């Protein structure tokens, strides 16, 4: 979760994220997720942004982004396949 | 003995490919048609004239020998001709380098001093003089029959008009390929990078391809087709070596 | 007035202290007794200070009105590393 | 408008009907505002009876054009007719920044008197509408020293006035504010940089590079398949963590290295010291006191100078400097004379202070005093008179030029007293034909030499052409050295003017490449340094790879100034592709001592300050020009004219000269009491705003990263949030920062 | 829209002025990768002409009679011929050792210069020359993963004298191992970008050859 929230800040640190984007919330939505799908969860959540012309990702674009990525994408998941290998 | 030891930062080219060369003006502001632009334009024109008036002088007093058509000229006599073609093995030296022409004999060379240098790379198609076998050129390696295989010379005459339903599948996947080029200014007063990588799935006949088709059609970058079956090869390497390829040909 | 001057004096940061604190002390006294009782006024070591008035450093032996200090005159304090003596003595 | 349209469309304009112009169209008007101006230039002065109804259109014409966002257009019509005065009556809170964005970008292409006469009315608009930091900014650009104090005095929010002294006090420009004045105190703290040393020392703490660092772990020899090297690691020693108080090599039983030097490298070995302590002038004058009593003549005057070195671009109230070196401008041995002048020079750069230079002017009329002291001593006074014309120091150096011997002209120190020449009319312009008179007095070649350097100096930062044009011909005709000395200058001179827009700068690379294609060695052994000063830690590919080629040039002075020119080109930006080309210009020149000591020194150079410093010349969006840096600069590239004597030779001590063109790449924002404020900034590449109506971008390609951030060259910064309005737009240096009310409304 | 008219006057005019410029300083060819004349130092390509002879690359195999002051080397001049030769005069016979490369002119084929050993150009171009643009500030959660990886891969080179002072071996080998989108390659882009000394990217998928023992021939000149 420390780790979630780091990579979090990590690839929202250039976006234009609204006030009080809850990062511990969003790294708590996606237990199991690579720093990968973290990336892409920003971007998605910055282009639900663009999506609606407006210039300042909120909140509600990471919760999106989430399901999107996290959710949405979890059939074509490669986590659940290599942990066994590793 | 020492090792001869090179002025150059590693033995690769340079990165920049295809620039305006020397042609490079300083890019003007704004756009319009202002006294501004107009006071920016007499400024690079103001250079110029100092720049003909300065050339001109110099090349007048110029000795005979030393002139840009007899320097031209002396450069052929260097070159000599027939011109033999080689390949790059390794480089040396600044004005060294191991040559190895087509019966497979390798040679250490000179480059002379009109080569472009930062053209020079391990395994790179080298012009050599018949005689001295000195590096004196470096040839232009023609457009690969690989490479026009994958590239859509014109584009597909289908339209996204001519997709019917896909109306969701167009946005997503307009936003990776298509927004990212026409407005990049969207994805950068955002901080988000644009989507890296798309795949289009679904049941045959779905519009997959025809909706890349449709990209094809109002793209302004390169388009590059390879079918999955044809990166299964009938030599071990040659596989990976081909993907190796194609991504290089997208560079 | 009466025989006493405004000496201004400025510290070194490191004694986090007034910069613009304000001395006060007559003119017929010398360089040597004016280098004692800065180091008092201000919680110093005398031993390792050098002072410079008028932008010309305070000559210990010379008294203050034949060195050229005048009213209202600006001063600092140097802070030393080894006696004016010691790093003579040092090599 | 269908035809030519010569006198005709405004004379039934004019004669016609007098209703509202816009009635006819937006594009009719257009022409007819381009007749006017043209009409305007063929009226003679006995046709100003003719210019009544002229004059009305033009107070409809401009609100016409600034109503349908076609601002721009307005600034174009009183341009040509040269009645840029009325625009600020007309101007709305809607555009004032687009009016004077416009128009203070032709500044740097519209020549005299038109130069002046557009920034006046841009700084009586920003006037107009209370913008008091922009306001300031656009009176540095003219130097006018009465029009700054009455920019100071005029705002009352003193919160707003803080901010011009950090503004103020970053370009070296002193004002002596009354006691009446309220916070007299700060004010003056602030603009005198006094607190710049701890707020450089904060800074890094938060880059947490306060580690010193050994010039091993900048040269890097484990990773490689005498006099001049330990002389040569003392600059590398110093430049590395200058102004940082803190060394591994120096403070840490300093003797075995300072003596491991010889001859002048001691010298500069000693003076070291002070660089290292640049800026902390309280702290500073702690450290260099224990080598201030050394017996040895060398280690004494390199600590004299080093004294210089702390003070220089610091201004305290009551002034150590002098204290500590004018006992010594009169010392019998000239090497401890040597360390004082140029002390001196460097710690009241940029002064223009008479205390300074009356004790300073009679060692040049010296008889003790030899050419290396007299080139110094005009170096140094043209620093504290750097820009200022001063009567006094002219009178002086001319007449050591003409009292010197034809044999002693020889000398290449006796190039120096003209540069202290030079540098007192820095930008002045035109007010050197008085003073070009009376070089024609003196002899050749040493006059082309004099006449060409005060010239380029008159018109440093100010690209007029016409002079540049004269430059190159003085560069077109080849001697087949001695005749040809005052071809290097010329050659830097271009660089020194077109210095001031991008436009010319870019125009002027080309040239520069001619020069280094055509010319004669003399002429070509200083192109580099025209590509050093003309692009001083702006580390761009082209001008690299065009020095890259040149380090192992057959020309010794050519491959020595090349390499330095790299270092200076990529000064303190801490480049790690820079860094690589040095170190394998080391490998390369490894047998060659004299190469080496300049690959040497510019691994130093691109590493200064631990990244954290700069020399370019130029501040507030590369707008605003610096006297004090450019004389630093000027100082250490006209002595590379004769990089096999003086810098290679016994006067290395003249590459601390950038010791004045040091300051930080700053963007620290502080809060109305001055302490910090870290908060989320946008840097990035600058983009250029002009034209373009509505919101665009003025940076591309950009980051987030919290305040305390080095800025490199041409990158601009925007707050990422608006919970704080800055007092100047220009996000440079220290910034102060207000609570914005309609945030968290 | 007045100054339209102007506008493109001046830039005809930079543009005639600028193939002006071109045709006196010449900017052209540049498929047979002729350099800009700038560069072009005729005088002293004409001398390296005569005065530096073109050698051909050789591999020594034996030296005979090494003891003896007529020391006869035995050089396979590629697929050309094999020839018993002598040492140059301006070189010094203990640089040329047996299974090196040399060079030796077209006339008598005496060793000129030792010369590199061969590599693959695949094998030289796997070094990275240019850093990637990661930091390790761009690795987050991987605060114990990087400082296991530092502490082989880059504190024994920025500070080697903390390990031999102690008698320490540092360990020569890292492998970084998890799930695809961990960061795996992440951390060695960071490492690129921050190392000092040579790097090699080497994908495993590139040393898969069409022939019998090639790929372990580029692990071996790699
Ligand atoms: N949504 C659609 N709108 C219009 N035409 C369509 C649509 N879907 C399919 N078509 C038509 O079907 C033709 C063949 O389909 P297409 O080549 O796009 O298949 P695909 O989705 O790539 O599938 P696959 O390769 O698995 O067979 C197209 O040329 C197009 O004319
Ligand atoms: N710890 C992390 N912190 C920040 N970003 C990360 C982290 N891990 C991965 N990423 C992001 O996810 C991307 C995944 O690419 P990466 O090269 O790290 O994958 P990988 O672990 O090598 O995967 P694979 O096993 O498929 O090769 C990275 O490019 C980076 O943008
Ligand atoms: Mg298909
Ligand atoms: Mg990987």
């Amino acid at each position: 979760l420390e780790g979630r929230t780091h990579i979090f800040k990590i690839h929202a640190r250039s976006m234009s994220v609204e006030r009080d984007i809850r990062f511990e919330l969003l790294a708590r939505l996606c237990p199991n997720s690579t720093g990968a799908e973290i990336r892409s969860v920003c971007t998605e959540a910055g282009m639900f942004a663009i999506r609606a012309r407006r210039k300042i990702a909120t909140e509600k674009d990471f919760l999106e982004a989430v399901n999107k990525v996290i959710k949405s994408y979890a059939k074509f998941s490669a986590t659940p396949r290599y942990m066994t290998y590793n | 003995y020492e090792p001869p030891v090179p002025t150059r930062v590693g033995k690769k080219k340079k990165k920049t490919k295809g620039p305006d060369a020397a042609s490079k003006l300083p890019l003007v502001t704004p756009h319009t048609q202002c006294r501004l632009k107009l006071l920016k334009l007499e400024r690079i024109k103001d250079y110029l004239l100092m720049e003909e008036e300065f050339i001109r002088n110099q090349e007048q007093m110029k000795p005979l020998e030393e002139k840009q058509e007899e320097e031209r000229s002396k450069v052929d006599d260097l070159r000599g001709t027939p011109m033999s073609v080689g390949t790059l093995e390794e480089i040396i030296d600044d004005n060294h380098a191991i040559v190895s022409t087509s019966v497979g004999s390798e040679h250490y060379v000179s480059i002379l001093s009109f080569v472009d240098k930062d053209l020079l790379e391990p395994g790179c198609s080298v012009l050599l003089n018949h005689k001295v076998h000195a590096v004196i050129g470096v040839l232009m390696d023609d457009t690969d029959p690989l490479v026009t295989v994958m590239k859509v010379e014109k584009a597909p005459q289908e339209t996204y008009a001519d997709i019917g339903g896909l109306d969701n599948q167009i946005q997503e996947i307009k936003e990776s390929v298509e927004l990212p080029l026409t407005h990049p200014e969207y994805y950068e007063e955002m901080g988000i990078k644009p989507p890296k990588g798309v795949i289009l799935y679904g049941p045959p006949g779905t519009g997959k391809t025809l909706l890349a088709k449709a990209v094809a059609n109002q793209t302004s970058a390169t388009f590059l087709r390879v079918v999955g079956s044809e990166l299964i090869q009938k030599y071990l390497g040659d596989g990976p070596k081909l993907v190796r390829e194609l991504f290089r040909v997208a560079e | 007035t009466t025989g006493i001057a405004t000496i201004e004096v400025f510290l070194p940061p490191r004694l986090k202290k007034d910069r613009k604190n304000l001395l006060e002390t007559r003119l017929h006294i010398t360089g040597r007794e004016l280098r004692s009782k800065i180091a008092e006024t201000f919680g110093l070591q005398e031993n390792y200070i050098k002072i410079v008035i008028n932008k010309k450093q305070l000559q210990l032996g010379k008294t203050l009105e034949e060195q050229g200090v005048a009213h209202n005159v600006k001063a600092m304090v140097l802070e030393l590393k080894q006696s004016e003596e010691d790093a003579r003595k040092n090599f | 408008m269908t035809m030519s349209g010569e006198r005709e469309c405004l004379k039934y304009r004019l004669v016609g009907s007098q209703e509202e112009l816009a009635s006819w169209g937006h594009e009719y008007v257009r022409h007819l505002a381009g007749e006017v101006a043209k009409e305007w230039q063929e009226l003679d002065d006995a046709e100003k009876v003719q210019r009544e109804p002229l004059l009305t259109l033009v107070k409809e014409i401009v609100p016409y054009n600034m109503a349908h966002n076609a601002e721009h257009e307005a600034c174009d019509l009183l341009m040509e007719i040269e009645q840029v005065d009325m625009l600020e009556k007309d101007i709305d809170e809607n555009a004032y920044a687009k009016v004077c964005l416009y128009l203070t970008s032709c500044v740097n292409y519209v020549p005299e008197p038109e130069n002046s006469a557009l920034l006046r009315c841009a700084l009586g608009v920003f006037r107009k509408f209370s913008r008091f930091p922009e306001a300031l900014r656009l009176a540095l650009m003219l130097n006018d020293m009465e029009l700054v104090e009455d920019i100071f005095t005029s705002c009352k929010d003193v919160v707003v006035q803080k901010q011009m002294a950090f503004m103020l006090g970053r370009h070296g420009v002193f004002l002596e504010l009354s006691e009446d004045v309220e916070e007299y105190e700060d004010l003056t703290e602030i603009m005198s940089n006094v607190q710049l040393n701890s707020n450089f020392l904060a800074l890094a703490r938060e880059l947490d590079i306060m580690e010193p660092k050994v010039p091993d772990d900048i040269y890097k020899t484990h990773l490689e398949n005498s006099a001049r090297m330990n002389l040569a690691s003392s600059f590398v020693n110093g430049f590395v963590n200058a102004a940082f108080g803190q060394d591994k090599l120096l403070t840490d039983d300093g003797n075995k290295w300072l003596y491991k030097n010889k001859d002048h490298g001691m010298l500069s070995a000693a003076a070291s010291l002070g660089m290292i302590l640049l800026w902390d002038v309280d702290g500073g004058l702690t450290q260099i006191d224990k080598y201030l009593y050394s017996s040895e003549d060398y280690i004494k005057s390199g600590a004299l100078l080093a004294c210089g070195i702390v003070n220089s671009g610091v201004r305290n109230e009551c002034d150590p400097a002098l204290a500590l070196l004018s006992d010594y401008v009169l010392h019998n041995s000239n090497t401890m004379r040597l360390g004082s002048i140029f002390g001196l020079g460097l710690a009241y750069a940029g002064s223009n202070r008479e205390d300074v230079l009356t004790l300073l002017l009679p060692v040049m009329g010296d008889s003790k005093s030899s050419m290396e002291v007299a080139g110094v001593t005009a170096l140094a006074c043209g620093m504290i008179a750097v820009g200022s014309c001063n009567g006094d120091v002219t009178s002086t150096i001319l007449q050591t030029i003409m009292e010197k011997s034809e044999t002693e002209l020889k000398d290449t120190y006796a190039r120096w007293l003209p540069l202290g020449l030079g540098l007192n009319h820095l930008g002045k312009g035109e007010a050197i034909e008085a003073i070009l008179a009376a070089l024609e007095v003196v002899s050749e070649p040493f006059r082309s030499f004099a006449n060409t350097l005060v010239d380029v100096c008159a018109y440093a930062g100010s690209g007029n052409v016409l002079k540049v044009q004269q430059l190159l011909h003085i560069c077109s005709e080849h001697f087949d050295a001695d005749m040809g000395a005052h071809q290097g200058v010329a050659v830097l001179g271009i660089a020194l003017i077109a210095m001031g827009e991008e436009i010319g700068a870019e125009m002027a690379l080309r040239t520069f490449g001619h020069l280094l294609r055509y010319g004669e060695p003399t002429l070509r052994r200083a192109v580099p340094l025209a590509l050093a000063l003309i692009s001083v830690s702006n580390p761009r590919l082209n001008i690299l790879d065009t020095l890259s080629k040149f380090s192992h040039d057959a020309d010794p002075e050519v491959s020595y100034n090349s390499i330095f020119a790299m270092g200076m080109v990529g000064s303190g930006t801490n480049n790690a592709r820079l860094a690589a080309m040095l170190r394998q210009l080391a490998q390369y020149h490894a047998k060659d001592p004299n190469n080496l000591f300049m690959v040497r020194l510019a691994q130093g150079l691109t590493h200064l300050g631990k990244g954290t410093l700069t020399l370019c010349p130029y501040h507030s969006d590369r707008q605003l020009m610096s006297q004090v840096a450019v004389a630093g600069l000027l100082t250490v590239l006209v002595s590379f004219l004769d990089v096999r004597n003086i810098i290679l030779g016994k006067s290395h001590y003249v590459l601390y000269g950038l010791v004045a063109a040091m300051q930080p790449r700053m963007l620290v924002t502080f809060d109305e009491e001055l302490r910090p404020l870290p908060v989320s900034v946008r840097v990035g590449q600058a983009v250029d705003v002009v034209g373009q109506a509505g919101k665009p971008k003025t940076i591309t390609g950009f980051q987030t990263h919290t305040t305390p951030v080095l800025l490199a060259h041409g990158e601009r910064a925007e707050l990422a949030t608006e919970e704080f309005l800055p007092v100047t737009p220009i996000l440079e240096g220290f910034v102060i920062l207000r609570k914005n009310p309609n945030y968290d409304l | 829209s007045t100054y339209s008219r102007q506008i493109k006057q001046v830039e005809d005019d930079i543009q005639q002025l600028l193939k002006k410029i071109n045709e006196l300083t010449g900017i052209k060819e540049s498929d047979t990768g002729l350099a800009p004349p700038a560069l072009w130092d005729l005088a002293a390509d004409k001398q390296t002409l005569q005065s530096e002879q073109p050698l051909q690359v050789a591999r020594c195999t034996k030296i005979i009679n090494a003891d003896s002051e007529d020391p006869k080397y035995i050089i396979n001049v590629k697929q050309f011929a094999k020839f018993v030769v002598d040492l140059s005069d301006q070189v010094a016979p203990t640089d040329i050792e047996e299974g090196m490369r040399v060079g030796v002119d077209r006339n008598k084929y005496q060793i000129h210069i030792p010369l590199p050993p061969k590599i693959d150009p695949t094998v030289t171009m796997m070094q990275v020359e240019e850093k990637p643009d990661v930091t390790y500030s761009d690795v987050g959660g991987c605060k114990e993963q990087i400082e296991k990886l530092r502490e082989v891969v880059e504190t024994p080179l920025l500070h080697p004298e903390r390990f031999v002072n102690l008698g320490i071996e540092p360990p020569k080998g890292v492998l970084l191992f998890g799930p695809p989108g961990t960061g795996k390659t992440l951390c060695a882009r960071a490492v690129a970008n921050r190392t000092d000394a040579c790097f090699i990217r080497v994908i495993g998928s590139e040393l898969v050859q069409k022939y019998v023992g090639e790929g372990a021939r580029m692990v071996r000149e790699l």
